[PDB]
């Protein structure tokens, strides 16, 4: 019945030195009902090494889960995180910006 | 402050990565225990749990948890009847106690149906707070057990805290650990944005009052919450917008666990 | 972990207090049960807070710190003749059952008439009847049973099977 | 509410004994205990639901299963002495810390090395004493059941077809006739009627002793067949 839209937040574990390996996290938060589908992307391809965490509970009855993968940042390759949730009629995609 | 919580999850559909029943416990916003219909065994979620708890605690507290799995699946099948509901519906539970500073303790026990609050327990009035008509029927039935309500008031007030203190001392090496931050500052070009960045610290608490010139705090800023790195450490960033033509200098002033640092701003 | 006395005497009417002291790891509640000599135990009361549960028929007071509880049985009778079992709950929800206190109720007799008769056969048993400080004893390695009480529309007895007035090792009075 | 079957059992050392329990109470918690002289009730096996059998403080030699929601059975694969006690079956309202156990009627199990020792009782009933009638103005009858082993007996009086409970004062625990080894037991019940009741020769008095002993499906070569039987000794009034 009640559905809450997630909060995708894509970032990197350690400050990127392009050409040096890293792990870029996709920290999905504030979603309910608990069932969700999360997939991370590299230049449009589906990253096949996405390791999710166990689903966690929050005091506001929402859930949060952190999916990551090892990646080698460059000056061209882009990374995103696609999430399909019952709150949305289409999957939502958030790209990673170095900032 | 510190807090100990135990959650429960009953859902109408065992669709993958979300079992039919889930129950996880959290100490100070950290996972410790876990149970679900897939494993049917309470397992530790931290190294300082399987080491300081003998096999009997895990053995007997699954025998209880399986009893709670059926009880919790039954209560969900009860609410779906009163709303004539079908399909998927989520039934949640949150219970626990937090030992604050100043010594004052609290207790809480509340339920939730489809995310929204369903019924809330009041230990100091020995009464349940209903949210709708269906939740009121539950109140008029749970309240009819004076033995039950007194037992819970005992657990929240008296026995839960004993678990919290017992759990804090076990993982004192991890829960009271101090890791200093890694602070770097970067520059972003406007289409003049200076970022102060911190990675790999642990307490999840940091102050990044971003200054200006010599002794004037900069009003306008941006903030990002303490996003978890995933190895146990946390990170943050905060970006001022420098004035287009002012030529005033900037600094960062990161303070963390009683060690302030001052940085340059290119 | 739970220690409980094993004997208790009181006068019909009056009242009695069976006790229960626990040393469990934690505490989630204390329950009282009554078992009537080969019948199944019957739930009596549950206490987890500090106060006493005034049920009129009985009461049960608890002490969290001192670590004990007592059951205030009142208005005693023949029905209130049983052993009493207390059970405390562990921090991991394990029932720790005490041994039990046998509360024997004394029959108040308004005409104590110590009389021993030689019963016939239908073999000469002896029936010390209608004597409650008169404590009987089993001896001689023959055959003396213990005291018991009956009802009417209230008299004691002591069956045993020398002659009736053999003055056995029991402290007769 | 909660019942147990069999109510009594006498089995040989190294036998198959199955003690089952049934609950009309729609509870999902059922426990098995054994109450022994000295230390109190000690849990053996229980269940939190159908097919959810777990163990307890004393799972030695016992195994349990729960086929349905209203059946939890204690299975003694290899029976042994010192497995003999009173087994109580309890149901539990799933109230968590609060728990009102509903115990069923006890089960007296006895394991014997040789079955020859099982002895049915011999019932004798003793007419009143004339001095008591003259003095008390009431007549105290006495029934003695002796020579029974094991102690799985229950004494009851039957006056003129009615099981009287007015003055019946059966001894609670039997006593061993020969306090050594097998030590056949004996119990003594007493009924005290008014003098007028005994004086009428139309009132019929009876002392019934029910003895639970060897099950029919057991081997008995000697001679003789001391199976469960009701044994009695009647008595009529006399002026
Ligand atoms: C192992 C420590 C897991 N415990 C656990 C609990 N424990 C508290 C439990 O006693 C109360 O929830 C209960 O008494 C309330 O009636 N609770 C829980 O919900 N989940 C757990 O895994």
């Amino acid at each position: 019945a009640i559905q809450k839209t997630p909060q995708i937040q894509v970032y990197s574990r350690h400050p990127p030195e392009n050409g040096k390996p890293n792990i870029l996290n996709c920290y999905v938060t504030q979603f309910h009902p608990p069932h969700i589908e999360i997939q991370m992307l590299k230049n449009g391809k589906k990253i096949p090494k996405v390791e999710m965490s166990d689903m966690s509970f929050s005091k506001d009855w929402s859930f949060y889960i952190l999916a990551h993968t090892e990646f080698t940042p460059t000056e061209t390759d882009t990374y995103a995180c696609r999430v399909k949730h019952a709150s949305m009629a289409e999957p939502k995609t958030v790209y990673w910006d170095r900032d | 402050t510190h807090s100990l919580r135990y959650f429960r999850l009953a859902v109408s559909d065992p669709g993958p990565v979300v079992p039919e029943f889930i129950s996880v416990g959290y100490v100070d916003s950290h996972p410790i225990t876990t149970y679900d219909s897939v494993t049917r065994q309470k397992e530790p979620k931290a190294p300082w749990m399987a080491e300081n708890l003998a096999p009997d605690h895990w053995e007997r507290y699954t025998q209880l948890l399986r009893g709670w799995q059926q009880t919790f699946k039954a209560e969900l099948r009860h609410l779906q009847r009163h709303y004539n509901h079908s399909g998927l519906h989520t039934y949640q539970r949150m219970i626990g106690c937090e030992l604050l500073e100043d010594g004052s303790t609290t207790g809480f026990l509340q339920y939730a149906y489809d995310g929204q609050d369903f019924i809330i327990f009041n230990k100091d009035t020995l009464s349940w707070l209903a949210m709708d008509y269906v939740a009121h029927i539950t109140k008029q039935a749970w309240e009819a057990n004076l033995h039950e309500l007194q037992y819970q008031k005992n657990w929240l007030e008296e026995e839960c805290i004993a678990w919290l203190k017992r759990f804090l001392e076990y993982g004192r090496d991890t829960l009271e650990r101090t890791e200093h931050p890694v602070v770097r500052t970067t520059r972003k070009e406007t289409f003049t944005t200076f970022f102060c960045r911190a990675h790999g610290f642990y307490p999840p608490e940091i102050s990044m009052t971003w200054m200006k010139n010599g002794e004037e705090i900069a009003q306008e800023v941006d903030y990002g919450g303490v996003l978890p790195s995933g190895d146990g450490t946390y990170q943050t960033w905060l970006s001022v917008n420098l004035d287009p033509q002012s030529n005033d200098v900037y600094s960062c002033h990161v303070e963390h666990s009683g060690r302030q640092m001052v940085l340059e701003a290119p | 972990g739970v220690e409980q006395p094993a004997k208790l005497m009181s006068v019909e009417g009056t009242f009695a207090r069976v006790n229960c002291t626990y040393s469990t790891s934690g505490f989630n509640g204390l329950s009282w049960y009554q078992q009537r000599e080969g019948q199944a135990p019957v739930f009596l009361s549950y206490v987890v807070l500090d106060g006493l549960k005034d049920s009129g028929h009985f009461s049960t007071f608890l002490s969290r710190s001192n670590g004990y509880s007592y059951l205030l049985l009142t208005e005693l009778q023949i029905k209130d003749s049983a052993s009493y079992l207390c059970a405390v709950r562990d921090s991991n929800y394990q029932l720790i059952w005490g041994s039990g206190t046998k509360l024997i109720i004394k029959p108040n007799i308004q005409n104590p008439d110590p009389a021993v008769y030689q019963l016939r056969d239908s073999k000469s048993v002896c029936l010390f009847t209608d004597f409650s400080q008169t404590n009987v004893s089993q001896s001689k390695d023959s055959y003396i049973t213990d005291k018991c009480v009956l009802d009417m529309r209230k008299s004691n007895s002591a069956v045993a099977w020398f002659a009736c007035a053999n003055a056995f090792n029991n402290s007769i009075i | 509410a909660v019942t147990q079957s069999p109510r009594n059992k006498v089995a040989v050392t190294g036998g198959k004994v199955t003690l089952s329990c049934n609950q009309t109470n729609n509870h999902n918690n059922m426990y098995w205990y054994r109450q022994d002289t000295g230390h109190g009730l000690r849990l053996i096996h229980y269940s939190y639901g159908a097919g959810s059998t777990e163990k307890g403080d004393i799972p030695d030699g016992y195994k349990a299963s729960r086929p349905s929601q209203e059946n939890f059975s204690l299975i003694l694969e290899l029976a042994t002495p010192s497995q003999t006690s009173v087994y109580f079956c309890a149901s539990g309202d799933n109230w968590g810390g609060a728990e009102t156990l509903y115990f069923g009627s006890g089960t007296r199990l006895t394991v014997l090395e040789d079955l020859n020792k099982v002895f049915p009782p011999e019932v004798a009933v003793f007419e009143p004493s004339e001095a008591e009638i003259s003095h008390t103005q009431k007549a105290t009858l006495v029934c003695l059941a002796t020579g029974f082993f094991p102690d799985h007996v229950e004494l009851s009086w039957w006056v003129n077809g009615k099981e009287v409970h007015s003055g019946v004062c059966t001894d609670p625990q039997p006593l061993k006739e020969q306090p050594a080894l097998n030590d056949s037991y004996a119990l003594s019940s007493r009924l005290r009627v008014s003098a007028t009741f005994w004086q009428n020769p139309r009132n019929h008095f009876r002392c019934q002793v029910q003895f639970y002993g060897l099950s029919e499906n057991d081997e008995w070569t000697q001679d003789a067949k001391p199976v469960t039987q009701i044994v009695s000794a009647e008595a009529w009034g006399r002026a």
